[PDB]
């Protein structure tokens, strides 16, 4: 980037020297090699929005003071500018609550971004009776209901209305004098606004990646843990993202220990494995306990540059940087007994420094077990879309050739991931396979605007446990045993009877 | 007594893939397509009889024509560059069909040659002022595999696994 | 849908610069035009299937023809000595046109052969006193280059990043 | 398990030549082949009778280059001849690997440099024959004393002695 | 980069001989390579194990001409028969290149000249075959002591050395 312009506010001719400041890397649009941070500025300069992120000096210039700051500084050192960093402030929605101080009869009127809502107030009303109607009216109106959200406050006495759309500008008044108009603005976001802007502020068309919200998990309580969670997992498994969440556990003082942790993992819920659960609190250099997320993503991001994109975020040979401890240290066996139920754990190995120890996801599915399958599925989906949003708002001359030229495409394209080496297999027969010619395509759905594709593909898989089986020989014997033992091993091997037992412990 | 015709010579559509890029253009003629064992020779010594030993596969060079009509200049530009790139390759795909006119009734998957580098392209063919045939324009390829994943028949399926 | 129909062998029109002379004859035939691939051959280690890799590209000899005619005798002075002069080069012009008698119909550029050398000049065909054919003046070029500029198709161009 | 880049070809590399002080901007189509050669001697361990390999007495072996003998190469004539005759000055061979198809170089990596060599045959003419059709090669013979690798973002070759 | 002056061939190069007094007008059809060789010895700097080549000893290799065997080519066989006789006697060998189309050449540059050369070997007849239909050979080798040049507007074997 710099160290080509030092030369152009120069006219004079000659030969000068600069002394190298640093380039920054660039980098690719490869589908998986980015992360979205959902997170809280005070300072909404870019509510709801993803915006890009150069580095923690750039994060702290635009959004000033946040709780993210620790988790961005986290993913910059271990993702060493690879992979991009997204940050989404979560828009705090405007909310006015209204008193109904009595039950004077008479008319009166509610007004909501310019609409006006009558109100009349007979004999026998009451202040919850009249809230309860001005509710259900704003609720039941076509305009208001998408717009704002009535419900009752503290007080039965007490209506609550808030913005459904934050962004938008939202405003009330009243005409009545029982009707007591109060703005009000949370002046920190709440769990309804983090799952409005995970669940609506994402593009189909943006980068796929990873997507975290440390500092929502290590603020909020279980209930609402759960339900940004849930979130979470619904905006992965969308039809339209096919995209990879990172669960944190809440605050180490409520989740202590390794049982607690697998806890709420048991009541965490992905059923196809697009959200993997991590443990232990990064202490980093400047001793804050930062949820393991960034961290762990940084480093993934990294790891998919240098390993491959088929390797999954964990190992001893890509550790951790930018932190110098873990918050807890978790026991052997509380790993075994964590491991299977989709805790991946962090641990500090010596000689090693602080390394994930886990790559398995949150799905009761065998054949989504580890995170890395989740992510070349994801990487594959992802391409063809990517390659697909060039071939929508086509016509369909007479030819049908267009259908034929996805097939063409898709397989480019899925020629391009086996050499990248996503798939197990010596060759692309073994690897994959597609159908989408004019053959699957039905008249009726095409008149709508409907192609169908249909796509087999074999993910690579990883080693997780490695046994080692050795003998001890006497003196002499070491040729006839080993003979004798490596053919009844390859032929039993040979013969699919080597699985034909019972598992010991 | 026969239940179901076999192909006739005019009975498979040709395509190509040149690199990120994907032609609509379609080829009229291609040559044979074979999987060759290149042999050496051996004895077992218990007799003088020659046995043949198969070995060192090879897929021979593939060589497709067709008319050189305007809109040939994209293929022309395209084929001349594939090899400059050691990323990219040529694919070819070759759907049969039962065609009356323009009828194609296709069944099974379709043969692909797969990491095909070009060796020949002949966008004349030849010119006579006074010639009367039409231009063809050629290509030759060297296949490096070949599979069929595209339909319902699998019909060039290797011994993988 | 059979719209632009494609190019006939008689659809070209070919000229000649040679050194720096301009000759405004034109000629009536000409041999394949060609980019070739010298291929090598290697392996992987992983398979015992030979792959091809290109290189040393050549644009082989074009022979072009025309009726041996009266005014050909400066065509051939010119063609004797081109080699001569180091610096001097046949530039051969290739203009795809749909001609109809004398009417054409030009489109695109027109396809130069450049730096060309003479390989072989024969003004007479051969001789037979009772014979009936027309003598044909034969010129072979070998050619270094192949390009296009004119018009507004590009038939030709070489990955130049 | 992938097959993802083709090989180099035997055209895929451009030869240069710095002669003493002078940049000669001169191309080589053909160079002889490049090693680091161990000279070796025998010995055994006194514990068996199998002949073992003592590695010794590095070289780097000769290095031909060739390229058409055209005008304009009366200065590489001159500048090679003169080379040996300043103990000071030595010849650089700059080899850049590439994946040419015509003249569309696509370098990958930096250059492999052979480092101090001397000349030790110059042939402007390979040969005269009236009646042969060849080109004429100039060829030139030089005995390089390292190899290492400059520029770009791979590194071809990289001796470990010191660290 | 373009190819703009195409290169020299081996049929581009005119051989003339001046046998001691006697300037010789026969032309002849071949000649051997014409080089400066460097005999080569092997060292080390001590501060390390690799083979260092010290040039010495030039050395300009025998050169071997050769004709067709015509009538009239009797003068120039006594001739060289009889140079050596007299050691104030030398052959000199020039070699003028130039484009010849037919009989066309166009010179450029001077003359490479091989100065003060010795007669090793002359071979009238390269051999005798009845029923043979190739051209008799004269064949001549002869060993220079200095290289040249001085006739043209090029001079493309300037040494540093003599006076």
């Amino acid at each position: 980037m710099t160290n080509f312009l030092n030369g152009v506010n120069i006219g004079t001719p000659g030969a000068y020297a600069f002394y190298q400041t640093t380039q920054s890397r660039p980098i690719n649009v490869e589908p998986f090699r980015t992360c979205y941070m959902v997170g809280f500025a005070s300072n909404g300069v870019n509510k709801n929005v993803p915006t890009r992120i150069s580095n923690l000096t750039d994060f702290t210039n635009v959004y000033g003071t946040s709780a993210s700051t620790n988790s961005v500084d986290l993913f910059f050192k271990n993702s060493q500018g690879f992979g991009n960093l997204y940050f989404v402030n979560v828009a705090i929605p405007t909310r006015y609550q209204i008193v109904v101080t009595a039950a004077t009869a008479g008319s009166y009127s509610v007004t909501v971004n310019g609409v006006t809502k009558a109100i009349t107030v007979v004999g026998g009303a009451t202040t919850t009776t009249i809230a309860a109607d001005v509710i259900s009216a704003i609720n039941n109106d076509t305009v208001l209901n998408k717009e704002v959200l009535a419900t009752v406050g503290g007080t039965s006495s007490t209506v609550v209305i808030t913005s459904k759309k934050p962004t938008n500008t939202t405003t009330a008044a009243v005409t009545g004098v029982i009707f007591t108009l109060t703005t009000t603005t949370g002046t920190s976001p709440s769990v309804a606004d983090y799952v409005y802007t995970i669940n609506n502020t994402f593009d189909p068309a943006l980068e796929a990646g990873f997507v975290i919200a440390p500092e929502a998990f290590s603020t909020f309580t279980k209930s609402d843990r759960l339900s940004i969670q849930v979130a979470l997992e619904n905006l992965c498994s969308a039809y339209r993202y096919q995209w990879a969440a990172l669960i944190d556990s809440g605050a180490m003082s409520e989740i202590s220990n390794t049982d607690r942790a697998i806890a709420e993992a048991a009541t965490y819920n992905s059923v196809q494995g697009h959200c993997s659960y991590y443990y232990p609190y990064l202490i980093n250099l400047d001793d804050q306990q930062v949820p393991p997320s960034a961290a762990v993503a940084g480093m993934a991001l990294y790891r998919f540059v240098i390993d491959g994109f088929a390797e999954p975020p964990a190992g001893v040979n890509f550790p951790l940087k930018g932190v110098k401890n873990v918050a807890y240290k978790v026991t052997w066996e509380e790993q075994n007994v964590a491991n299977p139920e989709g805790v991946n754990c962090i641990l500090n190995k010596e000689n090693y420094g602080i390394v994930v120890w886990g790559a398995r996801t949150l799905s009761a599915d065998p054949n989504i077990v580890f995170i890395s399958t989740r992510i070349i599925l994801n990487i594959v989906i992802n391409t063809l879309n990517r390659g697909y949003d060039f071939d929508i708002f086509n016509s369909v001359g007479g030819t049908a050739t267009v259908l034929d030229n996805i097939q063409r495409k898709t397989n480019t394209l899925l020629t391009t991931l086996y050499q990248a080496g996503l798939f197990y297999g010596q060759t692309t027969s073994e690897a994959f396979s597609v159908l989408g010619d004019a053959s699957v395509q039905v008249p009726s759905l095409l008149q709508q605007g409907l192609v169908n594709m249909f796509i087999w593909v074999v993910p690579s898989t990883i080693i997780e446990r490695l046994i080692i089986n050795i003998k001890q020989t006497a003196i002499g014997d070491l040729e006839a045993t080993v003979a004798l033992d490596t053919a009844a091993l390859q032929s039993s091997v040979e013969e699919g009877t080597a699985t034909e037992g019972t598992a010991p412990v | 007594a026969v239940s179901k015709r076999p192909f006739s010579i005019n009975s498979f559509a040709v395509n190509l893939n040149i690199g990120n890029f994907v032609d609509a253009r379609y080829w009229s003629k291609c040559s044979k397509i074979e999987k060759t064992y290149n042999t050496g020779e051996y004895s077992d010594g218990q007799s003088n009889i020659i046995y043949t030993l198969p070995g060192a596969i090879k897929y021979p060079e593939v060589v497709l024509s067709k008319a050189f009509s305007p809109g040939d200049e994209e293929l022309i530009n395209r084929l001349i560059a594939v090899n400059s790139d050691p990323i990219a390759w040529v694919t070819v795909f070759i759907q049969p069909m039962y065609r009356d006119g323009y009828y194609n009734v296709p069944q099974g998957g379709k043969i692909i040659l797969e990491f095909c580098t070009v060796a020949r392209a002949t966008p004349i063919n030849e010119i006579d002022t006074i010639g009367s045939n039409a231009a063809m324009f050629e290509c030759a390829l060297n296949p490096s595999r070949i599979r069929s994943d595209g339909g319902n028949i699998n019909w060039w399926s290797e011994p993988a696994a």
